[PDB]
């Protein structure tokens, strides 16, 4: 009964909305979970967008300390309050007699070539957010290192409240901040935390998928990931040299040993070329290679 | 009502020969509003330097459709201003020409209208230039010739001061007499990274074997 989480039951979702242990912990929900449809739509709509950002809503709901989300809808923002709340109780009146029965759980909204974390308007935003209509999430999403690095780089948040201070416990795995939102980085970086990421599809889905995989390996075969990314890598051997620049500042005098970041994210975008062009050798041997 | 009129005319002049043409058609259309309560003879000339000044300018963009316009514009006896203007409008070269060659003794005997006819006609011969040379990649030069009407010398000193203008992109071929076009570029921001790249791992790696001793 892989379908029973599509199952939503209105009794339930009251009872635990009018029982919220969430108001009395602060690290109460460390797991998101996200169905594929909901997934596939952020990275089309983020992708769509171009360099520019876009947000929209997340629809979704609750279960123990886990956040279900379900599907999306993209808002229109050519705006915080007026047009993009209209929209959103539009949207939902005209979804609620279709099928669709849940409520908001969260606002996506991408990060082109940045990262995947909060910035200090995320954050006053989340803030707001969590304070009126609770639970919430905030997740971002880069839609250029995803084609880059060939994984999907998504991340959900959730933001701590004005006046606490949590001791420490941040794991942090490194992210390749360009240069002018390194200070922006560095402010805002403990007023949240992030939850584990995990994906779900429904039994139909998965059987599409596997009926969908005997024709879509073409596609793969014949992606040639080094020419649909090459203003990306420009931009990070420019952000690469600014930080070897600052390195070597910090060199002739005398964050911490700068060069070792500088070299980090010299290692990322040169083992991405590399990959890009394995690929292309891989499909030469295949195809130009059977030389009659 | 005809010495501050006259005195406004003047002062337009004044500004004509000294640039600032948006106040000088404001005193323009201020001195053709004062002439129309007041003698006819001055009215038709007022409208030739009214036009005068809006062709000079070509931003006012005020052809006959205004309403006080009509009365004098339908009248016969001014009509070759409003060839003119038809001509500007259509960018023609040919027919620019023919009414300036057809309509004598009432254009050439006028002094203001030939100190700017060849600023009008440079204006024009540019921008059809500049439409002419749009598709194109490599264009011979006396092909422009026969297309604006002028001599080979004039088409190569009307694109040198075009091109030393920042208005067309592309260089003179001297010797074989043509015209190439700068459409052929490409990706050149990579090299420009991977050179600056290289400078900075130059001074790095200076300034780390500098370190030690
Ligand atoms: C859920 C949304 C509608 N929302 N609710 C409330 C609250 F007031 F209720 C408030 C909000 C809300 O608009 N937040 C917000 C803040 C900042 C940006 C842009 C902003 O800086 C300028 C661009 C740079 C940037 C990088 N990261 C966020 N941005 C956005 C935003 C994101 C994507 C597309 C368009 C706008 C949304
Ligand atoms: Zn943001």
């Amino acid at each position: 009964s892989i379908d029973e989480i599509y199952k939503y039951d209105k009794k339930q979702q009251q009872e635990i909305l009018a029982a919220k242990p969430w108001t009395k912990d602060h690290h109460y929900f460390k797991y998101c979970k996200i169905s594929a449809l909901a997934l596939l739509k952020m990275v089309m709509h983020a992708r769509s967008g171009g360099n520019l950002e876009v947000m929209g809503l997340m629809l979704g709901k609750v279960d123990g300390e886990t956040m279900i989300i379900m599907d999306s809808f993209a808002l229109p923002v050519e705006n915080a309050q007026a047009a993009a709340y209209e929209y959103m109780a539009a949207y939902i009146e005209n979804a609620k007699q279709v099928g669709r029965l849940e409520n908001a759980i969260g606002w996506y909204h991408s990060h082109p070539g940045y990262g995947c974390w909060l910035s200090g308007i995320d954050v006053s935003t989340q803030m707001l957010n969590q304070q009126f209509q609770e639970p919430f999430v905030a997740v971002v999403i880069d839609p250029t290192r995803t084609i880059s690095a060939g994984k999907v780089n998504l991340g959900a948040f959730r933001t701590y409240p004005k006046g606490y201070k949590p001791p420490d416990e941040g794991p942090s795995e490194y992210q390749t901040i360009p240069l002018n939102k390194i200070e922006d980085f560095g402010v805002h970086c403990k007023q949240y935390y992030a939850l584990e990421v995990s994906y779900f599809k429904s039994s139909l889905d998965r059987k599409l998928l596997e009926l969908l995989w005997n024709k879509y390996w073409v596609n793969t075969l014949s992606s040639s990931s080094l020419l649909t990314n090459a203003d990306y890598t420009t931009g990070q051997v420019f952000d690469l040299s600014e930080k070897l620049e600052q390195s070597e500042a910090q060199l002739g005098r005398g964050s911490e040993d700068k060069l070792a970041k500088a070299t980090r994210d010299s290692c990322k975008t040169t083992i991405e070329a590399i990959h890009g062009l394995m690929s292309q050798v891989i499909k030469d041997k295949l195809f130009n290679q059977i030389n009659i | 009502p005809l010495i501050m009129g006259v005195i406004r005319e003047c002062g337009g002049k004044m500004h004509l020969r000294e640039g600032e043409f948006e106040k000088a058609h404001t005193d323009f259309f201020e001195a053709f509003k004062n002439y129309d309560e007041s003698g006819s003879p001055r009215r038709t000339t007022c409208l030739k330097y009214l036009v005068l000044a809006n062709m000079l300018m070509k931003s006012g963009i005020n052809p006959f459709d205004s309403q006080e316009a009509k009365p004098y514009k339908n009248d016969p006896e001014i009509l070759a201003m409003t060839n003119l203007v038809s001509a500007y409008q259509n960018n023609d070269i040919t027919e620019f020409e023919k009414i300036l060659k057809t309509n004598h003794s009432n254009i050439m005997d006028d002094p203001f209208i030939r100190e700017h006819i060849e600023e009008l006609l440079r204006n024009i011969r540019t921008q059809v230039l500049i439409k002419l040379i749009k598709p194109y990649t490599r264009i011979h030069i006396p092909f422009i010739s026969k297309e604006l009407n002028i001599d080979v010398a004039d088409v190569e000193s009307l694109l040198v001061q075009c091109i030393l203008d920042n208005t067309i992109h592309g260089r003179i071929d001297q010797v074989n007499q043509l015209l190439e076009l700068d459409h052929q570029k490409r990706g050149g921001a990579r090299y420009t990274a991977l050179d600056k790249w290289t400078n900075q791992l130059n001074s790095l790696n200076q300034a780390v074997v500098s370190k030690l001793a």
